[PDB]
C-alpha cells in the first residue's frame, strides 16, 4: 500500500533548539529537557525548554494549593486509611456551603468553609494562567489570539462557579468538587430547569462541540492528503500559494460547491470551537435567574 | 417579549454577519470567477470581494497584497472534448513533461524557503552539522525500485528540514551518475529497499532537477512534486501486483 | 464558472465505474457514476418522508415523525404506515452516504492525493450504522432504533439514556467525551497559533513556525510541530466517534441493568471490601 503519513519511518535528530529570542527575557527560560523518541514517531521529540517567570510561579504554587485542598479533605473522609482511600475515590466529594449561609463567608470549614479556600486558588491559578498566555505572544510580536480564544473557556465555568451562584444569591448553587458528585450535579441541574433539551442555546453549544468534530476530521484529513506536495507548511501557502494548497480546495469545490483559502480555514476553525462556550455560558447564565422551566418557556416562546 | 427570547435572537443576526465576515475572507484567492476560456464568468454571486489586505514577509522578501491580479504565469497544454461548458479537457503533449491534471505544479517563487534566523529551512545532511538518524532504519545506501520492480538508483542522502528536525526528501543517485530529490510521503523504507509505487524504473531521469547541489527553491519542490504524484495515473501502465 | 487556477486540474480520468460517460461536472459539482447514485437515493428518501407527512396529517417540520416498527414485529418487514417508510428510508439513506463517499474516492485519484478524507468520513457512517442496524438487530427488533424527526430523536435519546439510570456512569461514555472537549480544545488552540503567526503586531513581520514552536515551549514545555497537530486532530476525532459506537453496541445487549450498579466490581475486590469507614463501609 501506499505510505499514510500517521507515523514517520525515519526519525533525524540535531542539536537542541533554544527557540527564538525576539524581546523574551532569556534569563527565566529553563535548560532543554531530554529527547523522546517515542513521542518522536508522531510529532516533535525535544522536551524543554519552558519559560518561568513570576506570574508562572504564582500559577503553579495556587494550582498545587488548590489540589492539595481536595486532597487532604478526600483523605479526611477516608479515615486516612489508604485502603478506604483508593476503594472510593471516585465517590468523595467537597461541598459548598448549604443554603443556609448565603453569599457570606463565615460557614465553618467542615461545612463548606473548605470550599471556599479552594475556589479562591482555583481563581488565582486559572486568571494567571491567562495573563501569561497574553505576555508570552506579547514578547514574541504575535497576534492574541490564543488569549482571546481562551477567554471563551473561562466565561463557561466562571459562569458555573461564580457569577450564577451571586445572582442566585448562594454559594449552593455552585458545582461540589468530586469525580461521581460533579455529574450527579449536572444530571440534577436538567431535570429542575424543566430539561435542558429544550434550552435552543444548549442545542446550538452541542451543533459546535459535533461541528468541532467534523471540521477538524475535515482539515486534519485534508493537510494530511496534500502532505506529498509539502502542504503542512501552511504559513509560506499563505504568503505564495502552492499546488498544495490549489488541490486542497478544488477537492472541497466539486464535492460541494464551495471553498476555503489556507489561511481562511483557520478563522472558521477557531470560531467553530470558541462558540462551544460562549452559546453554553449564555445558556447556563439564564437559567434559574430568568427561566425556571425551558418545556414552559418553549410553550409561550414558539 | 422576555429577556431569553431577545438574547436568542440577536444570535440569530450575530451568526448572520459571522458567516458573511468568513465567507468574503475565504474569497482572497482564486476569484473573480473565470469562464474556460480565462474571461471573467457573468455571475460571481452574492457575496463581493473583500478590500485588500498587506503582509510583510520577512528577511526582506517584500509584501503581498490579496485580492489582486491573478495570472498562471505558464503554458497550459490542453484542449477542449465537447463544444459546451463542463467537460474535461484532454492533453495535447505529454502530460508529466507539460505539468497537467494530477501532475501540475504552480509558478512559486525561485528561492528557497528560509527559517527564522533567515537561513535555508532544508539542508542535505552532509551539509547540516550535528545532524544524525536517531530512529528507524538508515536509508541512505539502500536501492531504490520503482512499480515495475526493476532497480532505479541508490540513496545518497536525506534531505532535512533544520528548524522542524524532520526528513523531507530522499536524493537519489541514478545509472548516469547525477541524482535527483523524492520526497519522504511517497516512498516506503524497507529492510533491504527503498520502493516507489508511483514511477516506473524509465521514469525517474525525467524527474526535475534542481539548480544548485546544496538547495531547493520553491519553485523547484512544486515541479518535483507534482511530477511523482502524477505517476499514478500517468504510469499505471508499467505499474504491477 | 472556474476558479482563476482551476483549468489545468480539470483533466479526463480517474473514475471507478462507467469510464468517460458521468466524467463531467455541473457548475462547480463534480458527478461521476456516484453522483447519479447518490440523487437517486436522496430524491426518492424525499419524496417517502413527504408522503409519510400525508399519513401523519402535518406539513409542520418540527413535528412531522417518521417512526420505526413497533417491537412486536421483530426484524421483519411492517405495512408502510405503521414502520414500513422507515424500513425503506434507511435503505436509502444508507445508499445516499456509501455513494458520497465513493464519488469522493473518485475526485481523490483524478487530483493524485491521499484517500484520507473518505477514510475519516466512513466513521460516521459507522455510527450511524450501529444505532439503526447493528444494535437492534442484536437486541432482536427495529423498534430499538431512532425515529426521524426533529424534536422526537431527542425523546429517543432522552428516554433510552434514563433506562438505564444515569447514563453518565457508562465507562465508555465517559471516554468518548473526554475526546469531544479535548478535540475542541486543540481545534481552538490550532486555528489560533496559526492566525498568531499570519497576523503579528500592526508594522511587524509575518512570524515563521520556529515562532510557532518557541511559543508553545515558553507556555508547556512542549510543541507538537505543524506536521504533528494534523495527525492528532485527525486521530482526536475519529477516536471520540469510535468511543461512542462503542458505548451504545454494549448497551441493552451485554449490560442491561443500570449503568451506576456496574462500578460495584471495583468496591468489592476482597482486599478492600470489608474495611469500615469511607462512603461504601
Ligand atoms: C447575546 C448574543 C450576542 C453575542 C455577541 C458575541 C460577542 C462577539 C465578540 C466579537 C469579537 C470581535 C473582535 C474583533 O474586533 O475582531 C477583530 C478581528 C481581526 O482579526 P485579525 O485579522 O486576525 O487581526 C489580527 C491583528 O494582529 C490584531 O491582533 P490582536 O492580537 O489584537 O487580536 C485580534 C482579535 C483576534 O481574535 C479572534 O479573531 C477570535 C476572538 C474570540 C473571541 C471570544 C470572546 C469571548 C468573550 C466571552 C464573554 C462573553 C460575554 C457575552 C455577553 O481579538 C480582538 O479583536 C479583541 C477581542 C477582545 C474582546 C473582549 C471583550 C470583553 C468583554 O476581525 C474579526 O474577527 C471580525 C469578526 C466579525 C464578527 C461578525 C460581526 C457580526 C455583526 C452583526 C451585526 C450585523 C448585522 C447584519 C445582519
Ligand atoms: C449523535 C447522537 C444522537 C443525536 C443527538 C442530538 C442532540 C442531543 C442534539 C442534536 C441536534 C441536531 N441533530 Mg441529532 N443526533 C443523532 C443523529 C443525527 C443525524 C443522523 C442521520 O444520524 C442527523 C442528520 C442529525 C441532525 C441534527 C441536527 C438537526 C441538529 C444539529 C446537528 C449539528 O449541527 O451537527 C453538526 C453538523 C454540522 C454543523 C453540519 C450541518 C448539518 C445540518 C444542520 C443538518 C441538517 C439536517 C436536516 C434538518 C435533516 C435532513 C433534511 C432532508 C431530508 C435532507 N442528528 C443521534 C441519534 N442531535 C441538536 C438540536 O438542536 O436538535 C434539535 C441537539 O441538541
Ligand atoms: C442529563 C444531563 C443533561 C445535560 C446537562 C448539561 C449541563 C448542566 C451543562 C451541559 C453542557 C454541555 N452539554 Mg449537555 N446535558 C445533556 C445532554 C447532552 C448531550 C447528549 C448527546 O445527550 C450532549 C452532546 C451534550 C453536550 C453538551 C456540551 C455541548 C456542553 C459542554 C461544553 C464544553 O465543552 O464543556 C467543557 C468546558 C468547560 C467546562 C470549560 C472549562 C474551563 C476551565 C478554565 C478549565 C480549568 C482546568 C483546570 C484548571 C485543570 C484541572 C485538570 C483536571 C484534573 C483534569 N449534552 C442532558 C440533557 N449539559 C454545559 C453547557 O454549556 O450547557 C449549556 C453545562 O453546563
Ligand atoms: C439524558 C441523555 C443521557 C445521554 C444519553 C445518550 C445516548 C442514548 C446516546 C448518547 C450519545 C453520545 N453522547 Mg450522551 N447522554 C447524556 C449526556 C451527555 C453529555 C453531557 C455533557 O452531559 C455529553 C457531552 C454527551 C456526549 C455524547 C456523545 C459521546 C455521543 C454523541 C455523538 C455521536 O455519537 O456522534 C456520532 C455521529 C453521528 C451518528 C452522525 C452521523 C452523520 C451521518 C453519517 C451523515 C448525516 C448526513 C445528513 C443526513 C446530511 C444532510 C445534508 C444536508 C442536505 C446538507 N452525552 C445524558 C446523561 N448519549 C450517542 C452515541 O454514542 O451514539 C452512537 C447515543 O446514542
Ligand atoms: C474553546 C473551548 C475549549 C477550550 C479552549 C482552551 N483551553 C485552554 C486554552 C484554550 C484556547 C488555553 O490557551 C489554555 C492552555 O494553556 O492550553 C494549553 C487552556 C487550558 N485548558 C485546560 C483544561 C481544560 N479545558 C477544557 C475545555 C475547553 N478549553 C473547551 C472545550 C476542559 C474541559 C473540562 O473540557 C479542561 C479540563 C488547561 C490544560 C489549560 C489551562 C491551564 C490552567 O489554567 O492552569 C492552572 C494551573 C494549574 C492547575 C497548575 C497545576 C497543574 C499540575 C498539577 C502541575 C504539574 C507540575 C508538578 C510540579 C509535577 C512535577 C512532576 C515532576 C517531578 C516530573
Ligand atoms: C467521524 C468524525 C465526524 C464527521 C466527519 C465527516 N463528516 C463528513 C465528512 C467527514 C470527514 C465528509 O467528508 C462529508 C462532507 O462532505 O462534509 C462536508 C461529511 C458529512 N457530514 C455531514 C453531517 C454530519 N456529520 C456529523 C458528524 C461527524 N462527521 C463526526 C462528529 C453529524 C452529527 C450529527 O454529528 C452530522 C449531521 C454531512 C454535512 C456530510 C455528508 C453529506 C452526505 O452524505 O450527502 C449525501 C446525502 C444527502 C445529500 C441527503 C440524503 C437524504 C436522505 C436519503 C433522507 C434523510 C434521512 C435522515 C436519516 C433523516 C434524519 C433526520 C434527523 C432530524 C434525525
Ligand atoms: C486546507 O484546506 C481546506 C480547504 O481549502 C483550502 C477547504 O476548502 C476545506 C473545506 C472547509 C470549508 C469550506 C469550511 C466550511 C465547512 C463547514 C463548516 C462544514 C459543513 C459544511 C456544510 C454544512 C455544507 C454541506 C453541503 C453539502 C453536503 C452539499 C449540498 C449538495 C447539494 C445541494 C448538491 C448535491 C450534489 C450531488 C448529488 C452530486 C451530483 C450533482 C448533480 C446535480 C447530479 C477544508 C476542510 C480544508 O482543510
Ligand atoms: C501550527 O501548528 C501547531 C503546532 O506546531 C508548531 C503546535 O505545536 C501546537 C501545540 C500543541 C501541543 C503543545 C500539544 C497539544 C496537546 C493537547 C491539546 C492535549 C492532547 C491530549 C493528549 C496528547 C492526551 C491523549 C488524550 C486524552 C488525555 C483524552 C482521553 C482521556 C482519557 C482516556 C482519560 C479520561 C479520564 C478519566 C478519569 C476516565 C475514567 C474511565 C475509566 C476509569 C474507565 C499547536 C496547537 C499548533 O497548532
Ligand atoms: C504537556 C506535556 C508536558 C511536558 C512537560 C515537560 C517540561 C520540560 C521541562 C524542562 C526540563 C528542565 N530540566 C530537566 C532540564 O531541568
Ligand atoms: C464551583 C465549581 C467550579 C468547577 C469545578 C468542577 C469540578 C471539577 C471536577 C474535578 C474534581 C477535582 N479532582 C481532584 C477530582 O480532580
Ligand atoms: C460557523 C459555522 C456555522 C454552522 C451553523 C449550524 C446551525 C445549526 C442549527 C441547529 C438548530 C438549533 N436549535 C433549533 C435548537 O436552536
Ligand atoms: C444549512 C446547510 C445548507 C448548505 C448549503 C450550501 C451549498 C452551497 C453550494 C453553492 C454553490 C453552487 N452555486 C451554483 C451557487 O455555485
Ligand atoms: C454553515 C456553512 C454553510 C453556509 C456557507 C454558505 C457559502 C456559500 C458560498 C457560495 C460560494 C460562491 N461561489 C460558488 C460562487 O464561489
Ligand atoms: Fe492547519
Amino acid at each position: 500500500a501506499e505510505y499514510q503519513n500517521i507515523f514517520s519511518q525515519v526519525q533525524v535528530r540535531g542539536p537542541a533548539d533554544l527557540g527564538m529570542t525576539e524581546d523574551v527575557n532569556l534569563a527565566n527560560r529553563s535548560g532543554v529537557g531530554p529527547f523522546s523518541t517515542l513521542l518522536g514517531w508522531f510529532g516533535n521529540a525535544q522536551l524543554g525548554p519552558i519559560y518561568l517567570g513570576s506570574l508562572g510561579v504564582l500559577s503553579l504554587f495556587s494550582g498545587l494549593m488548590w489540589f492539595f485542598t481536595i486532597g487532604i479533605w478526600f483523605w479526611y473522609q477516608a479515615g486516612w486509611n489508604p485502603a478506604v482511600f483508593l476503594r472510593d475515590l471516585f465517590f468523595f466529594s467537597l461541598e459548598p456551603p448549604a443554603p443556609e449561609y448565603g453569599l457570606s463567608f463565615a460557614a465553618p470549614l467542615k461545612e463548606g468553609g473548605l470550599w471556599l479556600i479552594a475556589s479562591f486558588f482555583m481563581f488565582v491559578a486559572v486568571w494567571s494562567w491567562w495573563g501569561r498566555t497574553y505576555l508570552r505572544a506579547q514578547a514574541l510580536g504575535m497576534g492574541k489570539h490564543t488569549a482571546w480564544a481562551f477567554l471563551s473557556a473561562i466565561w463557561l465555568w466562571m459562569v458555573l462557579g461564580f457569577i450564577r451562584p451571586i445572582l442566585m444569591g448562594s454559594w449552593s448553587e455552585a458545582v461540589p468538587y468530586g469525580i461521581f458528585s460533579h455529574l450527579d450535579w449536572t444530571n440534577n441541574f436538567s431535570l429542575v430547569h424543566g430539561n435542558l433539551f429544550y434550552n435552543p442555546f444548549h442545542g446550538l453549544s452541542i451543533a459546535f462541540l459535533y461541528g468541532s468534530a467534523l471540521l477538524f476530521a475535515m482539515h486534519g484529513a485534508t493537510i494530511l492528503a496534500v502532505s506529498r506536495f509539502g502542504g503542512e507548511r501552511e504559513l509560506e501557502q499563505i504568503a505564495d500559494r502552492g499546488t498544495a494548497a490549489e488541490r486542497a480546495a478544488l477537492f472541497w469545490r466539486w464535492t460541494m460547491g464551495f471553498n476555503a483559502t489556507m489561511e481562511g480555514i483557520h478563522r472558521w476553525a477557531i470560531w467553530m470551537a470558541v462558540l462551544v462556550t460562549l452559546t453554553g455560558g449564555i445558556g447556563i447564565l439564564l437559567s434559574g435567574t430568568v427561566v425556571d422551566n425551558w418545556y414552559v418557556w418553549g410553550q409561550n416562546h414558539g | 417579549f422576555d429577556l431569553a427570547s431577545l438574547a436568542i435572537y440577536s444570535f440569530w443576526i450575530f451568526l448572520a454577519g459571522l458567516i458573511y465576515y468568513l465567507q468574503t475572507e475565504n474569497m482572497r484567492e482564486g476569484y473573480p470567477l473565470e469562464n474556460e476560456d480565462g474571461t471573467p464568468a457573468a455571475n460571481q454571486g452574492p457575496f463581493p470581494l473583500p478590500k485588500p489586505k498587506t503582509f510583510i514577509l520577512p528577511h526582506g522578501r517584500g509584501t503581498l497584497t490579496v485580492p489582486g491580479p491573478e495570472s498562471e504565469d505558464r503554458p497550459i497544454a490542453l484542449a477542449r472534448t465537447a463544444v459546451s461548458e463542463g467537460f474535461p479537457h484532454a492533453p495535447t503533449g505529454d502530460p508529466m513533461k507539460d505539468g497537467v491534471g494530477p501532475a501540475s505544479w504552480v509558478a512559486r517563487r525561485d528561492l528557497p524557503e528560509l527559517d527564522g534566523h533567515g537561513h535555508n529551512k532544508i539542508k542535505p545532511m552532509k551539509a547540516a552539522a550535528g545532524f544524525h538518524v536517531s530512529a528507524g532504519k538508515n536509508p541512505i545506501g539502500l536501492p531504490v525500485r520503482g512499480c515495475d520492480l526493476e532497480i532505479a538508483g541508490k540513496v545518497v542522502d536525506i534531505w532535512v528540514d533544520i528548524p522542524e528536525q524532520m526528513a523531507r526528501f530522499l536524493e537519489v543517485e541514478l545509472k548516469d551518475g547525477s541524482t535527483r530529490l523524492l520526497p519522504m510521503q511517497m516512498v516506503k523504507v524497507q529492510s533491504n529497499r527503498v520502493h516507489v509505487n508511483a514511477l516506473s524504473s524509465d521514469l525517474f531521469a525525467g524527474i526535475p532537477t534542481i539548480k544548485s547541489p546544496t538547495e531547493v527553491t520553491l519553485l523547484e519542490e512544486d515541479k518535483i512534486c507534482g511530477y511523482v504524484a502524477g505517476g499514478l495515473m500517468y504510469a499505471a501502465p508499467k505499474r504491477k501486483s | 464558472a472556474l476558479l482563476s487556477f482551476e483549468r489545468k486540474y480539470r483533466v479526463p480520468g480517474g473514475t471507478l465505474v462507467g469510464g468517460n460517460l458521468f466524467d463531467f461536472w455541473v457548475g462547480p459539482f463534480y458527478v461521476g457514476f456516484f453522483g447519479v447514485a447518490t440523487f437517486f437515493f436522496a430524491a426518492l428518501g424525499i419524496i417517502l418522508i413527504a408522503w409519510s407527512a400525508v399519513l401523519q396529517g402535518t406539513w409542520n417540520p418540527q413535528l412531522i415523525s417518521v417512526y420505526p416498527p413497533a417491537l412486536e414485529y421483530g426484524l421483519g418487514g411492517a405495512p408502510l404506515a405503521k414502520g414500513g417508510l422507515w424500513q425503506i428510508i434507511t435503505i436509502c439513506a444508507t445508499g445516499a452516504f456509501v455513494s458520497w463517499a465513493l464519488r469522493e474516492v473518485e475526485i481523490c485519484r483524478k487530483l493524485g492525493i491521499g484517500y484520507h478524507i473518505p477514510f475519516a468520513f466512513a466513521f460516521a457512517i459507522l455510527a450511524y450504522l450501529t444505532l439503526v442496524l447493528f444494535r437492534p438487530v442484536m437486541m432482536g427488533a427495529w423498534g430499538y432504533a431512532f425515529p426521524y424527526g426533529i424534536w422526537t430523536h431527542l425523546d429517543w435519546v432522552s428516554n433510552t439514556g434514563y433506562t438505564y439510570g444515569n447514563f453518565h456512569y457508562n465507562p465508555a461514555h465517559m471516554i468518548a467525551i473526554s475526546f469531544f472537549f479535548t478535540n475542541a480544545l486543540a481545534l481552538a488552540l490550532h486555528g489560533a497559533l496559526v492566525l498568531s503567526a499570519a497576523n503579528p503586531e500592526k508594522g511587524k513581520e509575518m512570524r515563521t513556525p520556529d515562532h510557532e514552536d518557541t511559543f508553545f515551549r515558553d507556555l508547556v514545555g512542549y510543541s507538537i510541530g505543524t506536521l504533528g497537530i494534523h495527525r492528532l486532530g485527525l486521530l482526536l476525532s475519529l477516536s471520540a466517534v469510535f468511543f461512542s459506537a462503542l458505548c451504545m453496541i454494549i448497551t441493552g445487549t451485554i449490560w442491561f441493568d443500570q449503568w451506576v450498579d456496574w462500578w460495584q466490581w471495583w468496591v468489592k475486590l476482597p482486599w478492600w471490601a470489608n474495611i469500615p469507614g469511607g462512603i461504601n463501609g
